RNA sequence: CGGUGGAACACAGUGGAGCCUUGUCCUCCGGGUUAAUGUCGCUUUUGGCAUUGGCCCCUGCUCCUGAGAGAAGAAAUAUACUGGGGAACCAGUCUUUACCGACCGUUGUUAUCAGAAAUUCACGGAGUUCGGCCUAGGUCGGACUCCGAUGGGAACGGCAACGGUUGUUCCGUUUGACUUGUCG
């Protein structure tokens, strides 16, 4: 026979609150400009993708854009899809907390429609970096970024105590 | 299947063992937050220690942790990986995330995706 | 160099402490040699002519914070100390204390067999079987 | 707590009986050199592979026993590995003129969940090599290597029992002095 019992485990007290994105509205009228400009991107030439506007779309360059190597460009500005399915967990645990120790001034923006799955199955992943040095883009991306995008940290800027979670699984017992 | 009990009645030893847990791993990310965006890598050792002591702590009264703990924290020195060396996708495999000690922590992720943890599954977990 | 040192976190910890001890030796030597008797302007004595010795000094003045508030708001969470004071249970509360880890803690050392060692305060970094570390 | 005064230097202290695998002058594995043979490439000849024969490879010290303490420069900074101790160091597995190394085998266990899997069952992906259909290199089978979110775990790792050592097992003393009684 099986008996079901609740077993308490130790939750991270903080995951939730670290895991916090960013408060977004009125993004549709954003969608718009991003999907013409990719989609205008990725017709003419899979060189021409990438020499007016310079995006990386491998986290692998991800992680060595964002280790060092070129420290000349500070606006730096990431897109990130979260509530879609058939995306990896393991890459989205770990995809805000490495832009905060970058010294550059990364901009993460999290797209918030679920029915967003065209980018992911479109262009590499459902993930966009790219630069906001001297392009046409940023006059209207500067726009907008302090109006609701904006992405500050409140959990490790004050001094302040964490109360403890723990939460309870589910174990079947068969005697 | 079985008989659907649900308790709330929660212990207060078990209580006291994950107020310990919580206290050790709240104290070792701070020491090593606090560390990290001053300067360089100065007690590196100290608050390490704190997460060895924690996983002993989990061999005594045999209890269990969320993934999330678990893949934070090494497995052999046991240290934190919030500064990690370096991430690694799609180099023939699936994933790999280096550290200073030189053991690596894997994720097979190029297999499929919607795969979640038992922990992480929509009815399996009720909090507090 | 750096690999070779945390293969075990104890071994690492001891050089750590055997560290703190030579570079406060050598504080004491730079702070007779600076003949300045102020600790504000020997830290930036220090920071102006010797850069890697004062990487390996302590800071205390970052060490109460980190650690003071921590501790007294684990205190009054784990032995239900609130504003209702008159609902209190001694025993439950010796037990817990029992139970809960003294890593983190501010401890004074009031009663002796050394008469030296009485009147320190500190906080604990690490604990160990049979002496203390503050 | 253990051993000695019973064993005479292993003469297993000696004797007898029973059983069998009938007590094999045997074999450590392993590594190095030398000689012979056969194959494959360079062509006085050399190199690689497999077999056979010969040699070489370590009683740390005292003591009958029990036990005691010394040092780990033949690869390290902490002086082989692992855990703790505040440090001399302690415990366990080990070795010691090792100018090569050597963690013996079998059985069971690691409950419940989780995970593909709790013992080199199996399963999924990638790479290499070989064979068949076949020839823009598509598929199938076999072998090896690496990885797979969980859990203290995937590590031939931890725990418990049993010896192949010079065949096993059983039985008996080698331990006495006076007093008394019997027998020659
Ligand atoms: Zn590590």
């Amino acid at each position: 026979k099986r008996r079901q019992v609740y077993k308490p485990v130790l939750d991270n007290p903080f995951t939730n609150e670290a895991h916090m994105w960013p408060r977004v509205h009125d993004q549709p009228l954003i969608w718009q400009l991003l999907q013409s400009s990719i989609i205008n991107k990725l017709i003419h030439i899979q060189s021409k993708e990438n020499y007016p506007w310079e995006l990386y779309t491998d986290f692998n360059e991800i992680v060595q854009y964002l280790s060092g190597a070129h420290g000349n460009s500070d606006p730096v500005c990431l897109f990130v899809c979260n509530k879609d399915p058939d995306v990896p967990l393991v890459l989205l645990q770990q995809i805000p907390l490495l832009c905060y120790m970058a010294p550059m001034t990364v901009k993460l923006v999290q797209l918030p429609k679920s029915a967003m799955d065209t980018f992911k199955s479109v262009s590499k992943y459902g993930m966009l970096l790219l630069r906001c040095d001297d392009r046409v883009d940023k006059k209207f991306v500067s726009q907008i970024q302090k109006n609701v995008d904006l992405l500050q940290f409140p959990w490790l800027n004050a001094i302040k105590y964490r109360p403890t979670s723990v939460k309870l699984l589910k174990t079947t017992v068969p005697i | 299947n079985g008989t659907l009990l649900v308790p709330p009645p929660r212990t207060i030893a078990n209580q006291d063992h994950f107020h310990r847990l919580n206290y050790l791993y709240q104290i070792s990310a701070y020491q090593t937050r606090a560390r990290q965006k001053a300067r360089t890598d100065a007690h590196t050792p100290l608050a390490r220690n704190y997460i060895k002591s924690m996983d002993l702590i989990s061999k005594k009264t045999k209890t269990s942790l969320l993934p999330t703990i678990k893949r934070t924290i090494c497995k052999k020195c046991h240290r934190l990986l919030w500064t990690p060396k370096k991430l690694e996708i799609t180099s023939d495999g699936a994933l790999s995330v280096m550290c200073g000690c030189g053991t690596v922590k894997r994720f097979n992720i190029g297999a499929d995706p919607n795969y979640r943890t038992y922990s992480e599954r929509e009815g399996n977990l009720l909090n507090s | 160099d750096y690999q070779r040192i945390n293969k075990n976190s104890k071994i690492a910890l001891r050089e750590y402490i055997n560290n703190c001890k030579k570079n406060t030796k050598k504080c004491l030597k730079l702070a007779y040699e600076n003949k300045i008797t102020d600790k504000e302007d020997l830290l930036h004595y220090i920071e102006e002519k010797h850069p890697t010795i004062y990487e390996s000094l302590p800071q205390y003045v970052d060490f109460v914070p980190m650690y003071k508030e921590l501790w007294i708001n684990y205190i009054k969470e784990l032995l239900n100390i609130t504003k209702n004071l008159k609902t209190f249970n001694g025993s439950l509360a010796l037990l817990k204390l029992s139970m809960a880890d003294y890593n983190g803690a501010l401890l004074r050392v009031t009663k002796s067999k050394n008469k030296t060692l009485i009147g320190l305060q500190g906080i604990v970094i690490w604990d160990s079987q049979k002496f203390f570390i503050m």
